[PDB]
């Protein structure tokens, strides 16, 4: 739709400004090596050098730090019975590997978390025993909110000597709350308590793993045909390959760059220059990105090993323009999850425009307490509604045969891509500051929004939307290959 | 592991030191939360203003505010000394300030003692007491009066006087009040000091406000809207000000700001109770809702600045109600509904406000010896059943000024219930049933088991028989109607009965009554249209019981004879009261209501109070029973003169029958000293019990105003020989006992009293500390945390208190903005709260907390043990 020059030129200036504001974060981070060493304990290791890694990321060194330690170890057991019941009892594949989860739990949580894994669940079942969409949605809301009570809080902690199996528990019944919700509104044979307990112990996703539905759990888990041994063996050596080169992106990641430790100290983050926070923003979005391709890679590739067809990975955060195509595209799991038990529902988009509002605000405000419910949680949470609602107002208003009639009469093809690029542009701007709010908190955004669109409006701004419209160009080039379909 | 650990918490007790010289040395050694002298208390008390801007009262905020424009500190400070006579005995304390307020009421009682003894023949002290008047006004125009800002201004008494002879200059930096227009309405001022105050109060800029003549001008750096002393309008200070614009030929302007305030007023025209002051701006109502000070001001305000048969006057006060516990308070913790009181008499009535409640009058207000508590919310009911089925009844309740009416009309059964009030502890209601058939009358009652409430809504779940166990009420019938015992009940401040105490029903009518319980239920059966009489008495002593016995027997012989005296004496209010012929309907109305308020604030003679006296309110919290205030009872004889000459009398008897004699055997040395507060129970120090018994202080002497009044009125020369020997006393006292410098221009202060200094006679002053919480986190990152403090008080969830982000932003709930400071410090990984001005409301389990913000950082979220705090 454009010229190859203009295109070639857009992405230039996409990986221009990517790179040049990772240098001056790179910059940033070895001018205050020692302060933030000094307050945030940065780690010393041999992989890069003499460079230090910024572990400050709760997530990435708890879920590392486990790995290390024991479910690494558990995930390759998982994959080697998997393939033993496949070859010896693949009838059987289904409570063979509801037996290895049910047994990796007690491994790492002992007693106490299968004891609250199943009591979870059997509440859930027993609750979705009425058929009833409220019921169980009050079920599941209830038994997520048990999670978050001091006492509850207390008496689990008790339990474990070290706070890093309390986490573990936490994350593991915070995402059996998806699992069994999933169960128990699919159930409003094939649904009975066994088909349940695989369901829910399934060990690749045990921990923090993507809403697998159950629908293809099941259908996948009964299909009787699987590939031979060293198809799976070939599966197993890509899967490892991508999944170590992303593991060392996002070490290098954390090693060059201490975006952590910098949002850390707001402090710090409101004297560095504009352009260490343009970088420091593309690189906090980039890691989590990675991160979570980590994170979703090892589920991802063991449950294709098992023949399953996990939800798709999430596409480069350097790919998303818009707020629809963010959330369509970047957790496909928990984004089908919502699609089908939360947004749909309650309208989804078919009931006019304030039905839509009313879905959008239903499935944003159910994810916030998901993840917690904390304020700065809600906060994104507005702003993400807020910004997909638009996108969806804008969308339907340009799909107006009268609009679409005018634009096309008035303005070239290439005009209104342009047109496309600069509206995506503020579009990817708000995206990327709901999504700051979302990963450091209130401080980052208020320093962002500030430092960007308040104390900088003349030119930081427009500098900014310039950056993010070449971007947005590119975005959209890349886009036309997959979003059509 | 994270781990906080609080600390620095416990009970924090004032600590009352003795000496005026430690005092000093204890300000120079600072390092205090807050020093605070109950003599200086009751000083601020005995001007009768106790947060002016000019005794020094200024908000933090507004106090910064100044000092950021140029000003010390120390401008609003004022000193605190202790008169000591010749022997070195402690006479009192005074400010080391001389009020113009209280120099301008000195030189009005010396005019009125003058014109006194003028009327009893005594020309030399006629004569002295025009000198004293002269020289006073004399000092009030060369000293108060700023000629700079042109206006009336306190002055400091300063180390040493100035040189004209005056002490210290005036005190303009505290901004311009009422104060400065109390020279006119006393006369003292010049007629060119006159102009420049009216020139000052008429400007829109400082008083001539949406509702005029407030407590603080707009320039004031104290004023706020919504602060009692300090920019709302009361309408005593409004009626001085019109007074004394008036009295230096400004009686057009006086005119307009009356029927301005009259316009901008809100509720004035309404049917709602006379409230206390007014916002300058919005002209909001607050205060005590049925309040004889404002009804005064307003009855004056009628008789003099408002221009342009009981039964013309209907419902000019919502009567109505249903309460449903025994304290039925409002927002302010007074009673929102106003019982109709009359006579003196010490319980109340209420119009039915519904079906529920119709065939009755539901409040009983019984007024427990200083405070009002309801009864019942249904008592003596009547129901009508005839043919066996019940008959169904339209109200139509009002009250007129002196009775309550209700008629209730059916198809055949027509009953008129009028109640008026027969003598000082007995009402009598006249019950008059039109029928052609037989009926079947039916009467019931409760009594009232919940406790208290604000707005409707129940406070907690006590009931009166568990926060009163003692309060042993019983329901017991009697030959002729009915009667309910009291057991002996001494909470100071809520409730108190002498266990003698009774509500006793009786009934022209043989009645077959039934009790269970706390309920009744009396049953007769008439053959047709009969009138039938209920006489309601609420008797605090035995002795009353017993008197009222007979009386009762009286009212019931000749019914007629009483509600005809009542509506007389009625007519008679109304006739006297309502002389303004100029004046609009609604004005005329206002008046009634005033009327109606004060006479429903008077009260028949009980307990120490021997006399006849008037109440600020009488649903008022802490102005109910007979609590006599001073400076209260001067307006309100001022004004009752004009329609209640007799019950004005009463009241200044009632006022000054306390005033300190010579040979006392608390206060010797206060000899002419009338007491702040006179109620049912004396001080202990006195023999009583009472709690409420003041004698701390006075009030500023307006006396010699409300006396000559009343003579004004009704023109008895023996009212004013009785009463001249007593002002004379007062003025003596004034002279002695709280005039510092000794120039006869006398100080607000405090007495010697058991509150203010030891035994020996050194003056006692709190010293109060501050609480600095502490919270250490031991195995964190502290620099990520936002850390935050939250408290549980006892029976209520927690509240956070204070919070400070990781970036360092700070946020401090409402209740505690400014008093409390929340710091954190990286390096020793603690948090700290700075809890300063601590009052009993901050009792609580203080819980420090540490919690992560964004989702790198993890779900960071710790709670501390919690930490206990006790005030008071
Ligand atoms: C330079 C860097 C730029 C990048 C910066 C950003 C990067 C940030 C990275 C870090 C971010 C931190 C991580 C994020 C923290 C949260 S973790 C991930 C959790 N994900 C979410 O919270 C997303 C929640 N929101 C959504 O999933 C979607 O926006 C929702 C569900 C609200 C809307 O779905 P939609 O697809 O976008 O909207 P639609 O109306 O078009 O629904 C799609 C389909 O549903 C259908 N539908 C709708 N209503 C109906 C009906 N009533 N009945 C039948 N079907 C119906 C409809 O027909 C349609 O059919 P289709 O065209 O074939 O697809
Ligand atoms: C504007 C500059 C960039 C563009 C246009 C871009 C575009 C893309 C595209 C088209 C893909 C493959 C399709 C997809 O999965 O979405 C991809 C994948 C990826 N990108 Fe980027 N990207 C950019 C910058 C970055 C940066 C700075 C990083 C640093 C972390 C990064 C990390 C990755 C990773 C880890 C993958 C996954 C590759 C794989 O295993 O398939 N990208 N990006
Ligand atoms: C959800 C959780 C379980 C994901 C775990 C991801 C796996 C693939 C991660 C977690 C910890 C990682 C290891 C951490 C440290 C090292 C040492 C280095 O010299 C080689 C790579 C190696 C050996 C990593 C390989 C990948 C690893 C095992
Ligand atoms: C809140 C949204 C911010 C997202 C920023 C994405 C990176 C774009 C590059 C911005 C670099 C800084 C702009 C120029 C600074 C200047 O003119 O000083
Ligand atoms: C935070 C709220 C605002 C953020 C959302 C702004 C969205 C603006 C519109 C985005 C582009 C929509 C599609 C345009 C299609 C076209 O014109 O070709
Ligand atoms: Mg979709």
């Amino acid at each position: 739709m454009l010229p190859r020059w203009e295109l070639a030129l857009y992405l230039l200036a996409s990986l221009g400004f990517h790179f040049y504001s990772f240098y001056e974060v790179y910059k940033v981070s070895r001018e205050h090596e020692e302060e933030l060493d000094q307050e945030f304990e940065l780690e010393t290791d041999t992989l890069f050098g003499g460079l230090k890694k910024d572990a400050t990321d709760f997530e990435w060194s708890f879920w590392m730090e486990w790995g290390k330690q024991w479910l690494v170890w558990l995930l390759l057991g998982h994959m080697v019975v998997s393939q033993m019941a496949t070859l010896l009892a693949r009838k059987h594949r289904p409570w063979i590997l509801m037996l290895y989860g049910m047994w990796a739990c007690w491994c790492v949580l002992g007693t106490p978390g299968v004891a609250m894994v199943l009591l979870h669940t059997t509440i859930s079942f027993c609750v979705a025993q009425f058929r009833s969409q409220l019921l169980t949605w009050l079920c599941s809301l209830l038994l997520l909110s048990t999670l978050r009570l001091q006492g509850v809080e207390e008496v689990k902690r008790r339990w474990y000597k070290t706070e890093n199996e309390y986490y573990l528990l936490q994350f593991t019944l915070t995402v059996r709350c998806l699992y069994y919700t999933n169960f128990s509104l699919e159930l409003c044979t094939s649904y009975s308590f066994p088909w349940m307990l695989a369901y829910v112990f399934y060990y690749p996703v045990l921990h923090n793993g993507p809403i697998l539905s159950f629908s293809e759990f099941i259908k996948q888990m009964q299909q009787q045909e699987h590939d031979s041994l060293k198809a799976s063996l070939c599966v197993l050596a890509l899967g490892l390959g991508r999944l170590l080169c992303w593991w060392w992106l996002a070490e290098l990641m954390a090693h060059l760059m201490y975006m952590h430790a910098i949002y850390s100290s707001i402090p710090l983050l409101e004297t560095v220059s504009c352009w260490t926070l343009g970088g420091l923003a593309l690189a906090q979005v980039l890691f989590f990105y990675v991160k979570y391709l980590v994170l979703f890679g090892v589920p991802a590739l063991l449950m294709r090993l098992d023949g399953l067809t996990p939800p798709a990975l999430p596409r480069c955060v350097s790919t998303m323009f818009s707020f629809t195509g963010m959330w369509r595209y970047f957790d496909v799991g928990l984004h089908n999850f919502l699609i089908r038990y939360v947004y749909i529902p309650v309208g989804g988009s078919q009931h006019g425009l304030l039905g839509t509002l009313f879905s959008t605000a239903m499935t944003f405000a159910f994810v916030s307490y998901w993840h917690g419910g904390y304020d700065y949680l809600w906060c994104w949470a507005a702003l993400n509604w807020l910004g997909v609602t638009v996108e969806n107002g804008v969308r339907r208003l340009v799909e107006t045969p009268c609009i679409q009639d005018s634009l096309a009469r008035y303005f070239s093809p290439q005009a209104r891509r342009r047109f496309h690029a600069a509206l995506a542009s503020c579009s990817t701007s708000m995206l990327i500051l709901s999504n700051l709010v979302f990963l450091g908190g209130n401080e980052v955004g208020k320093t962002y929004w500030n430092r960007i669109f308040i104390q900088g409006w003349p030119w930081v701004t427009l500098s900014v939307l310039g950056f993010l419209y070449c971007y947005s160009h590119v975005g959209i080039a890349w886009a036309q290959t997959y979003a059509t379909d | 592991q994270v781990q906080l650990v609080e600390s620095g918490g416990g009970l924090v007790k004032e600590e009352t030191q003795s000496g005026l010289n430690n005092y000093a040395r204890v300000v120079e050694k600072g390092q205090y939360d807050s020093l605070e002298i109950p003599a200086q208390v009751a000083a601020s008390w005995e001007s009768g203003r106790d947060d002016a801007a000019v005794f020094g009262f200024i908000d933090k905020e507004q106090l910064d505010k100044y000092v950021a424009n140029g000003g010390k500190r120390s401008d609003w400070t004022v000193k605190f000394a202790e008169n000591r006579s010749q022997d070195g005995t402690l006479l009192g304390y005074s400010l080391l300030q001389e009020s113009v307020d209280q120099a301008s009421y000195m030189y009005s009682d010396n005019h009125y003692l003058a014109e006194m003894a003028t009327i009893l023949g005594k020309p030399e002290e006629a004569k002295r007491y025009r000198q004293l008047a002269q020289q006073l006004a004399d000092y009030i125009n060369t000293c108060m009066f700023d000629p700079t800002t042109q206006f009336y201004y306190d002055v400091r008494i300063e180390d040493k006087p100035l040189a004209n002879g005056c002490a210290g200059k005036p005190i303009v930096e505290r901004g311009k009040g009422p104060e400065g227009w109390s020279p006119l309405f006393n006369g003292a001022a010049t007629q060119a000091n006159a102009d420049a105050v009216v020139k000052v109060m008429l400007d829109p800029k400082e008083f001539n406000t949406f509702v005029p003549l407030g407590t603080a001008a707009l320039t004031n750096p104290a004023f706020g809207a919504d602060i009692y002393w300090r920019g709302r309008v009361w309408v005593d200070q409004f009626w001085f000000g019109l007074k004394g614009m008036e009295r230096y030929g400004y009686r057009d302007d006086a005119l307009k700001l009356a029927d301005t305030f009259f316009r901008h007023a809100k509720g004035l025209t309404a049917d709602g109770p006379i409230q206390e002051n007014y916002n300058p701006l919005t002209g909001a109502q607050q205060g005590a809702p049925n309040f004889s000070w404002s009804a005064a001001h307003l009855y004056m305000l009628y008789n003099d600045f408002f221009r342009k048969n009981a039964d013309n006057y209907k419902n000019v006060i919502n009567r109505t109600g249903a309460p449903q516990y025994m304290k039925d308070y409002d927002y302010d913790d007074h009673q929102r509904f106003n019982p109709f009181f009359d006579l003196g008499a010490w319980h109340g009535h209420l119009l039915p406000d519904g079906p529920n409640t119709m065939g009755g009058f539901p409040g009983v207000a019984l007024l427990t010896e200083e405070y009002i508590n309801f009864m019942a919310s249904n008592f003596d009911r009547l129901t009508v059943w005839q043919d066996g089925k019940k008959v169904d009844f339209t109200l139509e309740a009002y009250s007129i000024p002196g009775a309550l009416v209700q008629k209730l009309t059916a198809k055949d059964v027509q009953v008129e219930m009028t109640l008026r009030f027969a003598t000082p502890r007995t009402s009598l209601l006249e019950t008059k049933i039109t029928s052609n058939k037989p009926l079947d009358l039916v009467w019931d009652g409760e009594l009232l088991e919940k406790l208290e409430a604000k707005e409707g809504k129940p406070l907690s779940d006590k009931t009166i028989a568990g926060e009163y166990p003692d309060y042993q009420r019983k329901i017991s019938a009697t030959r002729d109607g009915l009667k309910v015992t009291f057991g002996k009940v001494r909470a100071t401040w809520d409730l108190l009965t002498s266990g003698e105490s009774e509500y006793q029903v009786h009934k022209s009518l043989p009645v077959q009554t039934e009790i269970n319980g706390n309920r009744f239920t009396s049953k007769a059966h008439i053959n047709g249209s009969t009138t039938l009489y209920t006489t309601y008495s609420h008797l605090l002593t035995a002795q009353e019981v017993s008197k009222e016995q007979m009386q009762i027997r009286d009212i019931l012989a000749r019914p007629a004879f009483y509600l005809t005296a009542s509506q007389q004496r009625w007519e008679e209010y109304l006739k006297k009261g309502l002389t303004n012929p100029d004046a609009t309907p609604e004005q005329t109305r206002v008046a009634v209501k005033a009327i109606e308020t004060l006479n429903g604030n008077w009260r028949s003679p009980g307990g120490a109070v021997k006399f006849n006296t008037v109440t600020p309110s009488v649903t008022g919290r802490w102005f109910s029973g007979n609590q006599t205030w001073p400076w209260d009872t001067w307006k309100q004889a001022f004004a009752m003169a004009h329609f209640n000459p007799d019950i004005a009398k009463e009241n200044i008897r009632a006022v000054f029958s306390w005033q300190i004699q010579p040979g006392d055997s608390v206060r010797p040395q206060d000899v002419g000293f009338v007491p702040d507060l006179i109620a049912w129970n004396l001080s202990p120090e006195r023999g009583g019990d009472g709690g409420n018994w003041n004698e701390r202080n006075t009030k500023p002497s307006l006396a010699a105003w409300s006396v000559m009044e009343v003579y004004n009125v009704t023109q008895d020369k023996t009212w004013v020989a009785e009463m001249y020997p007593k002002l004379v006393a007062y003025h003596d006292w004034w002279l002695r006992n709280r005039d510092h410098n000794g120039n006869g221009v006398p100080e607000y202060g405090a007495t010697r009293d058991k509150a203010h200094n030891t035994e020996s006679g050194e003056m006692l002053f709190t010293v109060k500390k501050s609480l600095r919480l502490s919270c250490t986190a031991s195995g964190a990152i502290f620099s990520t945390y936002d850390v935050s403090w939250y408290r549980q008080a006892p029976e209520k969830p927690r509240e956070l208190v204070a919070i400070i982000t990781r970036g360092g932003n700070t946020h401090y709930a409402d209740t505690v903005k400014g008093r409390f400071t929340i710091s954190r410090d990286n390096a020793k990984k603690t948090v700290n709260l700075q809890m300063n001005s601590l009052k009993p409301e901050d009792t609580a389990v203080y819980y420090c907390h540490a919690g992560v913000q964004g989702a790198m950082l993890g779900p960071r979220n710790y709670w501390g043990q919690g930490t206990q705090v006790t005030v008071s």
